[PDB]
């Protein structure tokens, strides 16, 4: 019974590692996507001010 | 798992005492068996005088 839970906890650890690792990479890729928008919002601000 | 190990710990504790009790029976049986050798050796030795 213990071996059944050990392999279960060990198996879930590998599955959770992929989700945790994928979540980290998903945040890094999403971070750059959000950082690029920051420069875009400023460009639109300068563009709007240029129209003024 | 912690609760399961506890059952194994208690199970081992029961075998620990049983193992010690078995040693007494094994040791007592060895001492009792050795006594038969002394008694048996005395019978064959007592009648050894008769050719």
């Amino acid at each position: 019974q213990l071996t059944a839970t050990v392999k279960q906890n060990a198996e879930n650890a590998r599955q959770a590692s992929h989700l945790a690792l994928s979540a980290s990479e998903t945040a890094q890729r999403g971070g750059k996507v959000v950082d690029n928008v920051v420069q875009t919002m400023r460009d639109i601000s300068t563009s709007s001010q240029k129209i003024a | 798992q912690s609760r399961g190990i506890d059952q194994v710990g208690l199970a081992v504790a029961e075998m620990d005492r049983v193992t010690q009790q078995n040693a007494a029976l094994v040791e007592e049986s060895a001492a009792a068996a050795a006594a038969l050798e002394e008694q048996a050796s005395r019978l064959t030795e007592a009648v050894a005088v008769f050719r």
